């Protein structure tokens, strides 16, 4: 098969600046009929891919004119003039001259809209979950940049560890911010043996570690 | 109004078979070829093959030759892909993607319209429907949500007031617990005041277990 | 008398259209008809004088506006495949007295499709007269063939030594469907030009068959490997052979 | 309602073509005839108001208001007259102009010296591609449509070399099948036994 190789796999860039992704093939891609079947697709979060550029330099209908392609032989390049918030996603270069069709690894676009702190929200477990012998406490960070955060759960001021998982959404289309959701899991038995429940949240967009808490159980 | 609408998500044990359908609307079905592309979770794209529904001509990726079966039914405007002898590393999203070449034109070598996709999970483990618990709003001057816990396999989908409420929501990537079952949270911010006004319900769907739950989320 | 543009137009489902109709007579009454093989002529809209309009027989998808006395355009909101037709603009004097004669404009041929990849230009070929026809009748017939075009919007013409010719020609009144069953089929057309044997066998005489095709514009978008099926002239030719 | 004589009317070159028209309401005042060629706009050719004849060139329109009947005769009918003729009627000076369905007229030429034959003609740029021409045949010989989906046959069309005094009919037929020569092409038509088939 033809291997496809994109240059930066992770490209962060501030709005209104130039962005440039390279792509490179193990062989030349000129079909016998004369055309060069090399393309560019973009995948946003929670969507299928969408064609931007086809046959090196042709923009697909709908695509803004700030996107453009070039190249010949083995080296090809996607260029964006003015990067905006809606450009966030994964950029794949593809080859269709020979069988089988092969894509590149993908290049993620991060936007360098800077510094913004989270809006924290603790949640006690529901009254109906507690019937079935388990208790889930949820700490919600919301709309923050950069992505780097740290959550420390504390129960009766005792730092808990290795009993909670966290999950994080992709960078948003509009505000260009992330959101996070940690979940401490305890038994019903152990839940009732304590009272003060809290998540401590450190982030470089905050001055001092904000913390939110409650008490029952 | 070109629309490609695929079959819902499924679960199959190792060594078995799965059959994904893709149904076209708003164009002449026989005019364009139909490719299939897959995506494993947190991975790139892989092309499997195509079927030209005019003449039944077929190409395939060497990797699947023997295992993959692409057919078509022109009367109902539907193309099929059937993969068999399923290994665990065939767990992925499977897309159908239309070629851009009308009537034997060379533009079929790139794709202009995709389907919504089909998650196929290969596992010996049992199917299980979720439990849905509220995340009641704080006693403080406003976020609430739904917690969908203990389901297998992926995926699920969450909406608010039958799809009416859409602004401010974040539905999180699922988390694989040590028990082998999946769990996620969906949340949403609303105005400080309007907890007494509005009546919020989350609509959870898990198709492999055939589960539909309409759970109220209100202060206590 | 009556002016009407454009002559031909192809359109995609959902697009919007504006049909221009001017007239240098000082007429008060102006109307729009449409003609389909089944029904015949059908009144869409009309205007008794400048500043007022009203609804005729089949008005649903159409909008009219009588601004000035001269002009009277017609507006299509969202094009449908039902609205594939020929549209005519008409005008009476409408004053209480003499000359109640209605005069029609040239007409506009409109075709609407689900997708514009179904439009193709015509392939054109000239076929030279047989040696047997020259021998048996002392005459020579050339034949022209316009093949595989869509939509049905074409004007065939014959040329000799750089000047157009009407004498001794005839073109088909109606074009053939290559695929008669399916209702979005491509089209074929033939024409002839007959000429004395002596004239064909002069090697200085040159013949040319032209087809003006009315398809897309440079504005319309195109994702296809083949060349954009734009408005163009395709043509083929033959010299006289002295054998 | 404006009702005309139906179908396509066939008339020999030089003969007279009769067209009728009848209307419903007695209040009708003006009466018009239009002439529409294939793929063109209607052209006004005659108009009557009072009862009786009105003659103009080879046209003769006639009106009788009592029987609510209108006519158009075409003397010495030429092949150029082949078109479809619309009848039109109004009550007022600004009242609605009600058209009729239309009556198609086909004027078949007088082929005095017929010599039916099927010739084969080759493409200018390819000896490979070729076409079959059925020509110089008598009027009242009808060419039928193709049965096969891959064989194309056009309908008969009338020619006129005006520098001479000669008119001929012609039909064209072609196909991409290797199973196709000019001998079999017009087998679906009933043609003269007379017909000339030269060597290919
Ligand atoms: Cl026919
Ligand atoms: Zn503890
Ligand atoms: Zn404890
Ligand atoms: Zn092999």
């Amino acid at each position: 098969d033809i291997v496809m190789t994109q240059s930066p796999l992770s490209l962060p860039v501030t709005p209104g600046e130039p962005a440039s992704i390279s792509c490179r093939s193990s062989q030349r891609l000129v079909h016998s009929n004369g055309n060069t079947y090399l393309h560019w697709y973009l995948q946003k979060p929670g969507q299928s891919p969408r064609l931007l550029i086809y046959r090196v330099s042709n923009r697909f209908p709908g695509v803004p004119d700030r996107f453009s392609g070039s190249g010949s032989g083995t080296d090809f390049t996607l260029k964006i003039s003015r990067v905006e918030a809606e450009d966030v996603g994964v950029y794949y270069c593809s080859q269709s001259t020979h069988v089988p069709y092969t894509f590149g690894q993908g290049t993620k676009l991060e936007i360098k809209r800077t510094v913004a702190a989270p809006s924290v929200f603790i949640f006690p477990p529901s009254d109906e979950q507690l019937k079935s012998g388990t208790a889930s406490v949820v700490c919600l960070l919301n709309n923050f940049y950069p992505r780097e955060a740290k959550v420390q759960w504390k129960v009766d001021n005792a730092l808990q560890s290795g009993n909670s998982q966290e999950s994080v959404t992709e960078q948003d289309s509009k505000d260009s911010t992330y959101s996070l959701s940690s979940t401490l899991t305890l038994s019903k038995a152990d839940y009732e043996k304590h009272k003060v429940y809290a998540c401590e949240v450190t982030h470089q967009g905050l001055s001092s570690p904000v913390t939110k808490s409650f008490n029952r159980g | 109004q070109v629309q490609l609408v695929q079959s819902g998500a499924e679960v199959k044990k190792p060594g078995a078979s799965v059959k994904v359908s893709c149904k076209a609307s708003g164009y002449t079905f026989t005019g364009y070829v139909m490719h299939w592309v897959r995506q494993a979770p947190g991975q790139g794209l892989e092309w499997m093959g195509f079927i030209n529904p005019y003449n039944d001509d077929i190409q395939s990726n060497e990797r699947f030759r023997g295992r993959v079966t692409m057919t078509r039914d022109t009367s109902i405007s539907t193309a099929y892909m059937e993969l068999s002898r399923l290994r665990s590393d065939d767990t992925a999203v499977y897309y159908c993607a239309r070629g851009a070449g009308y009537n034997f034109d060379g533009a079929y070598r790139f794709f202009d319209f995709w389907g919504q996709g089909t998650m196929v999970t290969v596992s010996s483990a049992s199917t299980k429907g979720p439990s849905v618990f509220p995340l009641a709003p704080s006693s403080k001057s406003a976020a609430l949500g739904c917690l969908v816990k203990d389901y297998f396999p992926e995926p699920v989908t969450v909406s608010w007031n039958s799809g009416a409420l859409t602004s401010g929501v974040h539905t999180f990537p699922a988390v694989l617990q040590s028990s082998g079952l999946y769990s996620l949270s969906s949340v949403v911010t609303v105005p400080s005041s309007s907890l007494g006004t509005q009546t919020y319900i989350c609509n959870v769907n898990h198709k492999p277990s055939n589960t539909k739950v309409d759970k109220k989320v209100e202060p206590k | 008398g009556v002016t009407q543009t454009p002559k031909f137009q192809v359109l995609k489902t959902g697009q919007s259209m504006t049909l221009q109709c001017a007239q240098d007579m000082n007429h008060e009454y102006m109307s729009w008809y449409r003609q389909d093989p089944g029904m015949g002529l059908r009144l869409i809209h009309y205007s008794v004088g400048a500043g007022i309009t009203d609804q005729g027989e089949v008005p649903n998808g159409y909008n009219v506006s009588r601004s000035t006395t001269e002009d009277f355009p017609l507006r299509l909101l969202s094009a449908a495949p039902s609205q594939t037709s020929v549209y005519f603009c008409a005008s009476r004097p409408g004053l209480a007295g003499g000359r109640p004669e209605q005069y029609f404009g040239p007409g506009t041929r409109l075709t609407v499709t689900e997708d514009l990849n179904k439009v193709f230009p015509p392939e054109v070929a000239v076929f030279e007269p047989s040696e047997a026809e020259i021998s048996h009748t002392q005459k020579a017939t050339l034949v022209c063939l316009a093949t595989g075009f869509y939509p049905d919007h074409v004007e065939l013409s014959w040329w000799v030594n750089g000047k157009e010719v009407h004498s001794g020609v005839c073109t088909d009144p109606q074009p053939l469907k290559e695929q008669p069953a399916l209702n979005d089929s491509r089209y074929a057309l033939s024409s002839r030009l007959r000429v004395s044997a002596t004239f064909w066998q002069d090697p200085r005489n040159h013949f040319r068959c032209q087809v003006q095709f009315y398809g897309l514009s440079e504005n319309d978008e195109w994702t296809q490997d083949r060349a954009k099926p734009v408005t163009q002239i395709v043509s083929a030719e033959a010299w006289g052979r002295a054998d | 309602e404006v009702e005309q004589n139906s179908g396509p009317l066939s008339v020999p070159e030089g003969a007279i073509a009769s067209l009728n028209c009848t209307y419903s309401d007695r209040g009708s005042q003006s009466f018009f005839w239009y002439r529409q060629y294939s793929g063109k706009s209607p052209e006004l050719i005659m108009s009557i108001y009072s009862n009786g004849d009105k003659e103009d060139g080879r046209f003769t329109a006639q009106l009788n208001k009592a029987s609510q009947y209108v006519s158009l005769l075409i003397r010495d009918s030429q092949p150029s007259d082949s078109a479809t003729y619309l009848c039109a009627v109004t009550t007022d000076s600004w009242g609605k102009l009600q058209f009729g369905a239309g009556t198609q007229v086909v004027v078949t030429p007088d082929i005095q010296n017929p010599d039916p034959a099927v010739y084969q003609l080759r493409d200018s740029k390819s000896s490979d591609k070729s076409v079959c021409l059925f020509t110089d045949f008598d009027s009242q010989t009808n060419v039928s449509q193709s049965k096969d989906s891959d064989v194309y046959i056009t309908d008969k069309c009338v020619l006129d070399m005006r520098s001479m005094d000669f008119k001929s009919n012609s039909a064209v037929a072609w196909s991409n099948k290797s199973d196709f020569a000019c001998a079999n092409a017009f087998n679906n038509s009933i043609i003269p036994e007379d017909t000339f088939f030269p060597s290919p």
